[PDB]
């Protein structure tokens, strides 16, 4: 009937509270495609998986199959301009990106709605008639390097690559999938090999439609999605490409038994234990290894970790199943490891032989099967509602594994109890299966062996049959227990309705020395759950490095004797999120609504009676001034932007301030601080969800009563109601701060172009021109000019107060990005004079549409009313108000925008830069085809952080609406 | 914790 179609699925299974509408289909050709028709949408998306990856690279040329999913968005011959993708979403509200794994390339993208048609027409020629073009392919491996260098010396990547050098060396598994200049362009060349024409054959030999699955998201009808995408991809042609599959283990005979002792870039101490397994894809009904994967990844009393803990021997630790590829998969548990744990690893991997052995003995247990199945259907009924973007490229992937009338449940709904998959999986769990890996800085000097890709020093040995035999030998611990029955799996799902006072926004329903609430009942997704949000203002939190060091331990101690309790109810889809602040703390509890009142009564009943374990004390402040050393670890981009907060924030303790100050917290001191934290608070708070006004007035003095209760709290004074101010930077002024990171050997910058408070027109302004030179930048400053894998631009907020920021990691010194910032600058100028008055009004458009694009979930609506909270704006309808002001605007408005705050000769130009140098780069100066860069004045260099802050004025903060 | 996310 329809040539083009092989076939329509039977009705799509969705939850009931699932609006959208689906059908499935195949093509003649091969494709699996998902509609999703969303007459309400905002944002309409596509997104499209290949069922290829990296291992199925060449051999000879590592990387090749990421280096093509970069340039299949470098121009196609229907849309050769090299930038007709990105730039046509970004002017139509839209973003994509792209990612590939061992086995997929999964490509997608967002865009406003009524553009869908265009982006998709663009989308579709990447898997038709790509140019790879010679230039491009020259200029972007110099990203695809940049992308490696980034993840060099980064640890999970270097484990991750370490695991898969020693497999056997034989398996695609061992494959370097991201690549470098030196796998795409130097060994090419040096071997003859014309890569434009690999791009091409590779292209041509896998992105086959029988390998590809799309799915497309629209306001559209079901027959409208369906013909669009006929339409596009049935002209993919067919070449019937075998799936590849990797039935043979990358960890055999030789690589079983083996310890590997490895020396981290971070100082961090972990414990990887891994078994080989059986591919268990296919068992998704009944999932045998998530069910052992809960087990022994338990945190409740009676856990394998609970123990561990106990001992003093770990404090986190991860169990399951780990994914390989079509054929294999890993079966892993992995801890932190305390200076104590670190010297008992043999105790360690024999009580998780016992907790095994616990499993054996008592057998697989259907309740447990049956609770995990209760868990999912509640989840998959009451899921939120995803964005498009997210949503469409994850459906692409899972397309290749499940029947389309399964895509949407399939990972969701359990149905069958299967013991015997149960027993097969723990019976791969033994000794003589077991791959050990130790990370440590202990290791330093005592490795002989360096992994080629990252230089990962490490040793290995075989474990002596001597342990082993102990390992097998493991008996029953007493210590060891099933968990019972989950009490906190909520059942209550009724949605109360509406009472005749709600509101629109967040109504300010209490307003007390003590408290300030505000309130709002779900009017939009009417799903049993609920967010409460507190923030508690206390001086003590911040007064000083000991205090903030002492309200950092007091919460992570906390979390750490709640962790048993809480787990449970964070199993049953109710989690919180506790942490301290430069005001005091904030409290976070998301989820069922149900049984939420019950963790935080728990919590503020627990805060305010609390009492420190010294050996739990110990631990966690042995982690905690590690992790603030490992600070020196992190990407110099990271640390640029670290930098600058804390030069533009009128109070900020730096990490060596910080870590100097640790080792003045005493038990003694730390039990005298936390009542003393207690004794006077402002609790500011967000109620937004399945809940009424009185259920919210509940909650709020339920808090405020326990804190009374136990901790004697009395209200803090309005004045004291400290909100920090942004270092306000004088006009025509250039101030340079240069720091190196000792680790990278890449340099970071990040430049800040200060505009003034920001208000409904400076907010506009500065949105406006960030828009149309958004896009523009990223093609400049990494696609033309290559500078690194990351190139950032767009407003920065602190305060009350905004600029513009760009944000480059590069192997180019910074005066130099800065140089190219500049020169971008002026061709922006340029091309602002240069565009139509049309072109114009589409970026007002872009921007009106993502200012506008509704929540499509809880949370997301709580964090617009959150944000105006915390930074004490309180503009609920801020959206509406902007967008209006926002279409007043013209291209004369934003020429003198610039030409007063942003060009280099401008009046009231506030610039400061962060530089900071690769570990390589000595010392170095501060200043120094292409556009042109402008001649740039002297910098005042930064000596002393404190200095520059004393000797400049503060902003005022913003009047609240 | 169980493995995923
Ligand atoms: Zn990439």
């Amino acid at each position: 009937n329809n040539p083009a179609i092989k076939r329509i699925g039977n009705h799509i299974t969705k939850s009931p509270e699932d609006k959208r509408e689906y059908r499935g289909l195949e093509l003649a050709n091969g494709i699996k495609v998902l509609l999703i028709s969303d007459p309400t949408t905002d944002k309409s998306s596509a997104a499209l998986d290949v069922h290829i990856g990296s291992l199925s690279d060449p051999p000879n040329i590592a990387g090749l199959s990421h280096f093509c999913q970069h340039m299949l968005f470098l121009g196609t011959k229907k849309y050769p301009k090299e930038n007709e993708y990105s730039q046509f979403l970004s002017e139509h509200a839209g973003s994509s990106n792209a990612f590939t794994s061992g086995e997929h390339t999964n490509y997608y993208f967002d865009v406003s709605h009524e553009h869908l048609e265009g982006a998709l027409d663009r989308f579709a020629q990447f898997f038709l008639c790509p140019l790879f073009d010679e230039s491009c392919k020259d200029r972007e491996v110099n990203a695809v390097d940049s992308e490696h260098e980034k993840n060099v010396m980064n640890d999970a990547w270097r484990l991750f690559q370490l695991e898969k050098a020693t497999g056997n060396p034989k398996h695609p598994f061992s494959k370097f999938g991201t690549g470098n200049k030196y796998t795409l362009e130097t060994r090419p060349n040096q071997e003859g090999i014309d890569v434009r024409q690999e791009l091409l054959k590779f292209h041509s030999a896998y992105y086959s439609s029988n390998l590809m699955a799309v799915c497309v998201l629209g306001r559209e009808s079901l027959d409208d999605l369906t013909n669009l995408v006929v339409k596009l991809f049935s002209e993919v042609e067919n070449k019937n490409v075998p799936l590849p599959e990797f039935p043979e283990h990358p960890f055999q005979e030789e690589h079983l038994k083996q310890l590997y002792k490895i020396v981290p870039i971070k100082d961090i101490r972990n414990l990887y234990v891994t078994f080989p397994i059986p591919d268990l894809q296919k068992y998704y009904k009944s999932n045998p290894g998530h069910y052992l994967g809960h087990l022994i990844g338990h945190e409740g009393p009676g856990s394998l970790l609970s123990e561990l803990k106990s001992k003093g021997w770990v404090n986190t630790l991860v169990g399951g199943q780990k994914e390989g590829a079509r054929g294999f998969m890993f079966f892993i548990i992995n801890v932190d490891l305390t200076e104590e744990g670190l010297l008992h690893v043999e105790d360690i991997i024999l009580h998780m032989f016992q907790y095994i052995q616990k499993l054996r003995a008592e057998g697989p247990q259907e309740w447990v099967f049956q609770e995990c199945k209760d868990l999912n259907a509640v989840a998959f009924r009451f899921k939120d509602k995803e964005r498009p973007r997210g949503y469409t490229s994850k459906i692409a992937g899972i397309l290749h594994y499940y029947p389309l009338e399964e895509v949407l449940t399939a990972e969701y709904l359990l149905e069958e109890f299967r013991p015997d998959l149960i027993e097969m999986v723990l019976d791969k769990l033994r000794p003589e299966n077991v791959r050990v890996a130790i990370v440590s800085k202990s290791f330093e000097g005592k490795t002989d062996r360096t992994e080629e890709w990252y230089g990962t020093q490490y040793k290995q040995e075989a474990i002596p049959d001597e342990v082993i035999k102990k390992w097998q030998n493991a008996d029953l611990n007493g210590k060891f227990k099933l968990p019972t029955k989950n009490e906190f799996i909520p059942t209550n799902f009724e949605i109360l309705p509406l009472e005749k006072e709600a509101t629109p926004y967040p109504a300010l329903i209490k307003d007390t020395a003590m408290s300030k609430l505000w309130f709002k009942q779900d009017d939009k997704f009417f799903l049993p759950k609920a967010c409460l949000n507190f923030e508690f203002f206390s001086p003590f939190a911040y007064v000083d490095p000991l205090h903030c060091n002492m309200a950092y331990l007091y919460l992570e101690l906390l979390k750490d004797s709640l962790n048993e309790y809480a787990y449970a109810a964070e199993l049953a889809g109710l989690s919180y999120d506790l942490q301290n602040t430069i005001y005091g703390m904030y409290l976070s509890v998301k989820g069922y609504n149900d049984k939420q009142p019950i963790l935080l009564k728990k919590i503020i009943e627990k805060m305010a009676t609390f009492e420190i374990d010294e050996k739990r004390f110990e631990i966690i402040k042995e982690a905690y001034m590690r992790s603030l050393n490992n600070f020196r670890a992190e990407q110099p981009h990271q640390h640029a932007m670290y930098y600058l907060r804390l030069l533009m924030t009128e109070v900020a303790w730096t990490k060596d301030e910080l870590k100097e100050a640790l080792d003045d917290v005493t038990l003694p001191r730390l039990k005298a601080f936390i009542p003393q934290l207690l004794s006077r608070l402002h609790i500011e708070a967000l109620l937004h969800g399945n809940i009424t006004k009185q259920a919210a007035l509940g909650i709020m003095q339920m808090v405020e009563d326990t804190l009374i209760e136990h901790a004697h709290t009395k209200p803090l004074l309005p004045s004291q109601l400290v909100r920090y101010r942004e270092v306000q930077l004088p006009d025509r002024g250039w101030f340079v701060y240069q720091q190196r990171n000792e680790v990278h050997n890449n340099c970071g910058i990040e430049i800040y172009y200060q505009t003034d408070m920001q208000s409904t027109s400076e907010n506009m302004f500065l949105e406006l021109f960030c828009q149309i030179i958004s896009e523009p930048c990223f093609n400049t400053l990494r696609t033309k000019e290559q500078l690194g894998y990351i190139v950032f631009s767009g407003p920065r907020r602190a305060n009350g107060i905004q600029g513009l920021r760009f944000i480059i990691q590069s192997e180019k010194p910074p005066h130099y990005l800065e140089s190219r910032v500049e020169a971008f600058l002026i061709t922006m100028e340029k091309s602002i004079e240069d565009m139509t008055e049309e072109a114009f009004q589409k970026h007002i458009q872009a921007l009106a549409i993502r200012r506008l694009d509704k929540p499509k979930k809880l949370s997301a609506e709580c964090a617009k009313y959150w944000g105006e909270i915390i930074s004490q704006q309180y503009n609920f309808d801020r959206d509406n108000t902007e967008v209006a002001y926002l279409k007043t605007l013209t291209k004369e408005d934003i020429i003198k925008f610039y030409k007063e705050m942003l060009a280099v000769d401008a009046p009231r130009r506030h610039k400061v830069s962060v530089h900071v140098l690769a570990r390589e780069m000595d010392s170095c100066p501060v200043v120094g085809n292409l556009s042109q860069a402008p001649a740039l004045p002297q910098p005042e260099v930064i000596q002393n952080m404190t200095e520059f802050k004393r000797g400049l004025p503060l902003f005022p903060l913003v009047k609240p609406h | 914790v169980v493995s995923h996310f």
